[PDB]
């Protein structure tokens, strides 16, 4: 058995608890422990709440610093019904006028080797 | 690029250190790629704020969407089309080649298309700008018509003919990806191009590259370390050249590949969440509405245009 | 302008370019200290010892390997440079289309309907100002395709036909604003058999009270 070992961390700026992914491996051949399609990980807990991903591990699991390192399936965002039927419409009364920013490269630093 | 190029001997490794740090750039290539793959992927399919659904009464004024719409008795939630595409496309890792699973699941990104089609279902070219807003189907409809210079009237004096031919030329779609082998020949190539780069990668570990012989082991077990040194940078030489031929390529491939999802994304943005004036951006004819389904590795758009027909001549003048 | 000055995260497409330029660098200056199997990676130290028979051994090595370390920065230049050059392409047809026009393009000029856009420089690099239309406070209303009135099928004109839940109104699509059915704000088209979903309701006539 081989393969890579990943660490898994917030910033040391907000924390110096780590988390370890042992790639394509059972947790039983290593030597908060939850087998998934990336490898077995080590150091996070494993909860069936859902959130937004923070730090991407693979096939659908995430882990955020919530304190603990915590893994956990990413929601894909808030579930919204529609209230549709053959005879409703909905129409703005109001507006708001939104300001975004988008940021795009243009160049680099010209570079001369001899 | 250790394990390729050593395997497990540290008297290869050893001597791989006196090329100082192509290995490091190697991995981080490669790495680079696949970040990207993710990035690719969520920049096509993750463009819906929230995960809408259709009403448990599929009434749409004659309109039937049970084709591309998410089949409750199959495990997976695919649609009957999104089924069929699907259903249409070991010892590398032994030698340090392994493959890294998908942020999004093939049952996620599923789930982002049905609340993209719902989405449009439901409230139209709406939920794309803010809040989605329901309207009527062929009310919907009506409004599209009017984008592309046709009367609302039209629509609805002929919404039983509309929706017919709308029907028809959905189940036609179901036909012909039942029995065309060469349909999604696009996303093929790619599974294959990628396949035979990685095989002539392996195959690469056969060759001497000058050497007595292509196996590290075979040398280590009959040459002291000086007459072995030689022996073994010869196939550092060559496993290093081929593994950089390897990258190359394939991050010149990836760049292909980040096009091909820089323009799907926008025609999600606008063949998906609205309708496009530009032509034979979104389909042959003048441009109604498109629906996503997903596929393996990539995406399916359905471009729904009106074709003018049955054309008459007259006569005519610039003024009375 | 807020925004900016709170997060340090803000220019990461940016930053991002220039700390893969200066990684590339350091890696290729780097690859200097590598002997590549010579005697000593440092040519004056091979020169000092060495007659030029037994130098000229040691030198093609290191040659070989410097030169292959050259050709792999290069390569990935000319690699990072047309990625640069994708998104220099991308930002001049913002530039023009949202910049210097109002862009029908869904999601291309900022979320919203675009109305206009501001371009400010930044670090080899631009950033743009999307203003952009958001419809708020939605509200629900009974609607029908048609209004039938005098034996005949009325459409709106600009509008939608929408009822406040006793009287019906024509108002434009984005914003709610209901006026009056009359024969100003709709059109005729047949009769009231063909068209689902049909109601009954007046159509008003200016000139009638008039005349
Ligand atoms: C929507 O269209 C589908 C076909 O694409 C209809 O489903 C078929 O219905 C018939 C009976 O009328 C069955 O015999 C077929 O086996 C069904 N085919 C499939 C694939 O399910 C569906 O009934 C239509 N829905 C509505 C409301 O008309
Ligand atoms: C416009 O074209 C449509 C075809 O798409 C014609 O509708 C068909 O008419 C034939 C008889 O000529 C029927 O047997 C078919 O069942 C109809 N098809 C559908 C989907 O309804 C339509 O008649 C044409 N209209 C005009 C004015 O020519
Ligand atoms: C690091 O933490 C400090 C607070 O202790 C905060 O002010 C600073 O912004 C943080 N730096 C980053 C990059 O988040
Ligand atoms: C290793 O993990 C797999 C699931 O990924 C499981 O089916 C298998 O039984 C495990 N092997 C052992 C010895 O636990
Ligand atoms: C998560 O749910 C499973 C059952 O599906 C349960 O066995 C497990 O203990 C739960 N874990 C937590 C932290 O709730
Ligand atoms: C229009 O008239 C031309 C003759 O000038 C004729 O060849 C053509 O077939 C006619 N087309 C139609 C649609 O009637
Ligand atoms: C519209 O009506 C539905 C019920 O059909 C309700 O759930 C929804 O909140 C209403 N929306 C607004 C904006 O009034
Ligand atoms: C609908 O609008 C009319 C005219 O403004 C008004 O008199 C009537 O009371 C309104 N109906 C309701 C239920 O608000
Ligand atoms: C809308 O659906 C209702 C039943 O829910 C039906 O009575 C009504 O006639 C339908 N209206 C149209 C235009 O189909
Ligand atoms: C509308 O009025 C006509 C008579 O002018 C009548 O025949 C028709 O049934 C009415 N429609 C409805 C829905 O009451």
């Amino acid at each position: 058995s081989f393969g890579g070992v990943s660490v898994i961390t917030p910033g040391t700026n907000t924390s110096n608890q780590v988390a370890v992914l042992y790639q394509d491996v059972n947790c039983t051949e290593v030597p908060n422990v939850f087998q998934t399609r990336a490898g077995c990980l080590i150091g996070a807990e494993h909860v069936n709440n859902s959130y937004e991903c923070d730090i991407p591990i693979g096939a659908g699991i995430c882990a955020s610093y919530q304190q603990s390192i915590i893994a956990y399936t990413m929601s894909l965002g808030a579930e919204n019904s529609v209230a549709y039927s053959n005879n409703s419409i909905a129409i703005p009364t109001n507006f708001t006028i939104s300001v975004t920013t988008e940021i795009l490269p243009v160049s680099m630093t010209k570079t001369s080797v001899d | 690029c250790t394990m390729y190029i050593c395997g497990d001997s540290t008297e290869c490794s050893n001597l791989l250190l006196q090329y100082g740090s192509f290995c490091t750039q190697l991995n981080r290539a490669l790495t680079g790629i696949a970040v990207e793959q993710d990035k690719n992927t969520q920049e096509v399919f993750a463009q819906v704020k929230q995960i809408y659904k259709t009403p448990p009464i599929k009434d749409f004024g004659g309109f039937n969407f049970s084709q591309i719409l998410p089949d409750p008795s199959k495990p997976s939630k695919r649609s009957p089309i999104e089924d069929l595409l699907f259903n249409k496309v070991c010892a590398q890792k032994f030698n340090g080649l392994t493959v890294l699973p998908p942020l999004l699941t093939d049952e996620m990104i599923a789930q982002y298309t049905s609340a993209l089609l719902a989405g449009t279902i439901t409230s139209g070219w709406t939920f794309g700008a803010g809040p989605a807003l329901q309207i009527p189907f062929p009310m919907q409809m009506a409004y599209r018509f009017n984008g592309i210079g046709v009367t609302q009237n039209v629509l609805y004096e002929n919404q039983k003919l509309i929706a017919n031919q709308f029907n028809s030329a959905i189940g036609k779609i179901q036909d012909s990806l039942s029995s065309t082998p060469s349909a999604l020949g696009k996303l093929q190539d790619v599974v294959n191009q990628n396949a035979q780069a990685l095989n002539t990668l392996v195959k690469q570990l056969s060759s001497n590259f000058g050497a007595i012989s292509s196996v590290l082991n075979d040398i280590l077990s009959r040459l002291d370390p000086p007459e072995a040194e030689v022996q073994i940078d010869r196939l550092i030489t060559g496993r290093l050249q081929s593994l950089q031929t390897y990258v190359t390529q394939q991050l010149i491939r990836a760049a292909e590949i980040r096009a091909s999802a820089n323009l799907a994304a926008t025609k999600m943005s606008e063949c998906v969440l609205g309708q496009s004036k530009r032509v034979d951006f979104c389909g042959k004819g003048y441009h109604l509405m498109s629906f996503p389904q997903s596929a393996p590795h990539g995406v399916v758009f359905l471009h729904v245009t009106y074709v003018p027909a049955q054309e008459k001549n007259f006569t005519t003048a610039p003024a009375i | 302008q807020d925004s900016l000055s709170s997060t340090p995260s803000a220019l990461g497409k940016l930053q991002d370019v220039v700390n893969q330029n200066a990684q590339a660098l350091n890696t290729l200056v780097k690859q200097l200290s590598s002997n590549f199997g010579a005697i000593s990676s440092v040519l004056n130290d091979i020169l000092s010892r060495l007659d030029p028979p037994e130098a000229e051994v040691q030198i093609d090595r290191l040659i070989t390997g410097r030169l292959q370390s050259l050709q792999t920065y290069v390569t990935q230049q000319l690699i990072r440079a047309a990625e640069i050059r994708a998104s220099a392409n991308l930002a001049a047809t913002k530039m023009s289309e949202c910049v210097l026009g109002q862009s029908k393009r869904v999601d291309f000029c900022g979320k919203g309907y675009h109305l206009m856009s501001f371009p400010q420089s930044a670090p080899h690099g631009v950033v743009f100002l999307h203003v952009t239309y958001v419809p708020a406070q939605e509200k629900n209303f009974t609607t029908a395709p048609a209004i039938c009135h005098d034996g005949k099928a009325h459409f709106p004109r600009e509008g939608v036909f929408v009822s406040n839940g006793t009287h019906w109104f024509v108002t434009q699509r984005n914003f709610y604003e209901p006026q009056i059915i009359t024969t100003d704000n709709t059109f005729v088209s047949g009769n009231c058999d063909v068209v689902i979903g049909i109601v009954n309701n007046t159509v008003y006539d200016p000139l009638q009270p008039e005349l």
